[PDB]
């Protein structure tokens, strides 16, 4: 019963790795408009691949 | 309940919940009938958020 293991999985990845690419980006003094844009396509298939 | 099938994606979809405070403030008991199937997406909610 609700949500699995394999989905829950993909969702700590897409984090932990995404966490992982904002350090990159701040890093590389980007603008907030695609920080965002990017890591709300991250987003997408975290609940996309659910 | 009628099926709220909402995936909590956006920072911005938090309305789906504010649909359920609301309600369950203004017909507490209608709305205690449902606590059982409401449950299931506060947890769908829950999940991604924390």
């Amino acid at each position: 019963t609700v949500t699995n293991e394999f989905a829950s999985r993909f969702r700590t990845i897409v984090a932990t790795l995404a966490n992982v690419v904002n350090e990159r980006a701040v890093q590389d003094d980007m603008q907030k408009a695609t920080r965002s844009c990017t890591k709300q396509w991250l987003r997408h298939l975290e609940t996309q691949f659910d | 309940l009628k099926k709220i099938a909402e995936s909590f994606e956006d920072p911005s979809s938090i309305v789906v919940v504010l649909e359920f405070i609301l309600f369950a403030l203004f017909f507490p008991t209608e709305f205690n009938r449902i606590k059982g199937d409401i449950q299931n997406v506060l947890l769908l909610f829950f999940s991604r958020w924390y």
